[PDB]
């Protein structure tokens, strides 16, 4: 029947639905009111390409007729915020996702580039960077603009920073542990954070004398804080899986 | 993954798409509420009898 | 219908047959052998705790019939406890439903889950080496390791000891501090033992205790190019 | 997560489950294939018109 076709993709339309409207009971509520349209009206379910992009048309089609995630996806219009999750969650290819929303290509991908735009948008900041050696800031300075963030300043020692951070209020800290030749960027983000909470990332270069061609090979190193618990479960995590 | 062409697409926020799909899975009770699960009987219903 | 009442387990119920299974065309297999002893007797299916719980029941039972429960991916686990641990890691049961499930009692079900754990550790324990000239850091990291089942091979306290001890030991697993010394040869040493051979290494040193009240106590550094970086910056502020 | 519980069971192997979990949820196609649909629709038939139940 109808029902037993919908049925097996009820789970994946239902997390739709949550991530659509930003809580289980909003998306529950649509999901059933999907299930009364067709309890009455049989008809409305679509000749789409196969029942998965059936359903989520329908629900899509009639959709138009944790609190930190919602209150992000929130800010987006609810069709980009519906184009972004059918690619970003639901696993749909551009062509499917498009046939579900009722756009041609083009007016498509439109839709994800301003879920795009306005995601980036909401999370653009104030960044400093803690870095002595130019060449490896700039690199990092031109990151992170990229991505519209305002670099504040660039720190070279461990009271440039802390200056810099009272004076600047960095939302957002890129920060060398090793500056001149010694540990002190470490320190300047330590001192830092008495004063507030922000995100850190401990980033430097990869050194170029380890640097060859023929192979893709990284350009920086990033640093992450670990308890003996998240070691033993990333060495026993790096050695099942290993390549 | 047969997500990595969709996180390709999505360019600087495919990292976001990679931590909502884990968020979106750990969170969701594997089961479907008796309410849909009763929807699913009328639809069927409805169905068969040309309801 | 049972059917209506079945059909949204599916999907989970085909993840755990595959994972159980090691394929998706045995994992099918199996779902569809469970589906046609329905087809031919539905009073098969359990009067259980709740459909998701049944469903399971009935798939495992299927499954055992049908299956020694000698090991061959857990395909070196028993398949009986690869069971136990995925319905746990990967199916989001918890340890009573579990245990139901497999008609295991508490004690049961506790051992054939911590069975499967151990096992999992011990098939991947392996010879370890670490290099650290900090001897207190260096002892922190053998604990941690030895505490895995690792055998720790040796540790290098520069270089051209690493470079040696390599050789000499042939570990499967480096550990590595990138700074030794005054310096960062602690790469460069991992750099020349991956030209003989393409072996897991994870960079780790300590969080500095002058910072530490009292907490994080190492720091693991990876490899990243730009496009990571800026997926990364995205992340992080996406879910400050 | 839900998962959080089983997770602390799992101790040392905690980041191999959520590995795992990852996994499953990236190369499993979100449809059933044409065969267990199929049995689904027969489950159904059994159950309204076989002769194995009233």
């Amino acid at each position: 029947s109808l029902s037993t076709r919908i049925a097996p993709h009820l789970p994946y339309l239902r997390r739709f639905a949550r991530s659509v409207t930003g809580s289980q009971s909003s998306g529950d509520a649509y999901v059933s009111a999907m299930l009364e349209a067709l309890v009455a009206d049989i008809s409305i379910f679509p000749r789409a390409s196969c029942d998965r992009i059936g359903t989520y048309w329908l629900f899509c089609h009639l959709f138009d007729q944790e609190q930190k995630t919602s209150a992000k996806l929130s800010y987006l219009t609810p069709r980009a915020r519906q184009a972004f999750l059918l690619i970003a969650v639901e696993g749909f290819n551009e062509q499917e996702a498009s046939e579900i929303m009722n756009l041609d290509a083009r007016d498509f991908r439109k839709l994800l580039n301003q879920a795009s735009i306005d995601i980036s948008q909401q999370i653009a900041t104030q960044v400093m960077i803690i870095e002595d050696e130019p060449l490896i800031a700039m690199d990092i300075e031109q990151m992170v603009e990229s991505l519209g963030h305002q670099v504040v300043g660039i720190a070279r020692t461990r009271k440039e920073a802390v200056v810099m951070y009272h004076q600047k209020k960095p939302r957002l800290i890129l920060a060398d542990i090793q500056l001149a030749d010694n540990s002190s960027g470490i320190d300047a983000v330590n001192d830092i954070l008495q004063n507030d909470r922000i995100p850190v990332i401990f980033i430097t270069a990869f050194p170029e004398r380890l640097l060859t061609g023929e192979r893709p090979e990284p350009t920086f190193l990033v640093t992450k804080p670990f308890n003996p618990d998240m070691v033993k479960a990333l060495i026993s995590q790096a050695l099942f899986f290993k390549e | 993954n047969h997500f990595t062409f969709g996180d390709d697409l999505l360019g600087v926020n495919s990292e976001i798409a990679r931590k909502l799909r884990q968020f979106y899975l750990e969170i969701q009770e594997e089961a479907l509420p008796a309410r849909l699960l009763e929807l699913l009987e009328r639809l069927e219903q409805a169905e068969r009898f040309g309801l």
